[PDB]
């Protein structure tokens, strides 16, 4: 405030110092949030982490997580192991159907087959093997699938 | 199997990179500066608070000047008298005026005289 034209803009200067006080209240709120983050133990709790811990312990709970709370990488690994289980299960069912077809053709006289018949069946079974990606997980349910598949 | 999960710390950290969840790691290392940062920020806050206080206490002056000027523009000429009277009385008595610099009061005097 130096001249009359400073009073003519003392309302403008009011807005300037209002913006200054707003920037400074934002700096003080930001600084209070920073004083908070200096404790490992604060108002910003494990709320999304709590939803991941409480509800995430289920595949459906994880679907709820990623749909409502949000998707993270463990969701991705869980959909990966779930699609692994579904691929191994569809493989169980498909090699089971294939085994039933083999057991059907079992007493079809082997003259009644063709190099193209066996070729088609082998292409089928190679594809069915291909429907099962290799996943380096310690056998928890892959073991029974492996037994049935080898059988 | 597939249903087992880590602690609170690692999930919070994953949330922290996750742009959906931000903590405030910006001033975790400022332990010997956070106090006096808050101190000088609150000091500048009280300074700006009383400054804005003085500034709208003098927006009263700007307001009354725009007021008297408009009154000229409407040729009131009587509440013009009362209003310059009030303005002078305030300039003399308004402590805000009494705490202003010399030149601002100079300009105010000049304008009100004009």
């Amino acid at each position: 405030m130096n001249g009359i034209d400073d009073l003519l803009n003392i309302n403008d200067r009011i807005k300037q110092v209002q913006n200054e006080r707003n920037e400074l209240a934002s700096k003080l709120q930001n600084l209070k949030q920073s004083l908070a983050s200096n404790d490992t133990e604060v108002a910003l709790s494990e709320v999304i982490a709590q939803d991941i811990i409480e509800v995430g312990a289920s595949v459906e709970g994880l679907e709820q997580l990623r749909a409502k709370y949000g998707d993270l990488q463990i969701l991705n690994k869980l959909e990966k192991v779930a699609v692994q289980q579904t691929q191994m299960q569809a493989g169980v069912d498909k090699l089971d159907s294939f085994e039933r077809q083999l057991d059907e053709l079992a007493e079809q006289p082997p003259d009644q087959f063709t190099l193209d018949d066996v070729k088609a069946l082998h292409s089928k079974l190679t594809s069915v093997f291909a429907t099962v990606p290799q996943i380096n997980n310690i056998d928890s349910q892959y073991a029974a699938y492996n037994k049935l598949k080898s059988k | 199997m597939e249903s087992l999960f880590p602690n609170k710390g690692e999930i919070i950290r994953e949330l922290l990179k996750d742009p959906l969840i931000l903590k405030n790691d910006s001033k975790r290392s400022n332990g010997s500066e956070l106090e006096l940062d808050s101190s000088d920020l609150l000091q500048r806050e009280a300074i700006l608070a009383n400054e804005l206080n003085i500034l709208d206490n003098l927006k009263t002056f700007l307001n009354l000047i725009k007021e008297v000027k408009t009154n000229l523009n409407i040729l009131e000429l009587e509440n013009c008298y009362y209003s310059l009277q009030s303005l002078r009385k305030k300039m003399r008595n308004n402590a805000a005026y009494l705490k202003q610099s010399f030149n601002f009061q100079q300009s105010i005097s000049t304008y009100v005289d004009t």
